[PDB]
């Protein structure tokens, strides 16, 4: 029971070892949006006799 | 056909980390399925018949 209870102890700091990381790679990225419509800005004016 | 075959159970091995500290743990639950853990002595010659 004795050895039991150490072979225990040093398996456990044995299983206390890292093996990755994971994580996201978002920083710097934005949303884009669609416009529909050309904002031209041109208007026309003519005479009342049209001359 | 016929064979014959030892039956010492299936026990669970993890990779990554140390086989003899994983070993170290089985070794006493094998110890207790046979019975040799604590101290003893074999009485086995009366098992016998003529």
């Amino acid at each position: 029971e004795d050895m039991a209870k150490i072979y225990g102890a040093v398996a456990a700091v044995s299983k206390n070892v890292n093996s990755s990381v994971t994580y996201e790679v978002k920083r710097g990225t934005h949303e884009l949006i669609k416009v529909p419509t050309i904002p031209h800005n041109l208007v026309l004016i003519q005479s009342d006799n049209g001359k | 056909h016929a064979l014959i075959k030892e039956d010492l159970g299936q026990w669970p091995v993890e990779t990554g980390i140390s086989l003899v500290n994983q070993a170290g743990v089985f070794a006493v639950q094998l110890a207790n399925k046979l019975g040799i853990d604590k101290p003893f002595v074999l009485d086995a010659g009366s098992n016998y018949f003529t």
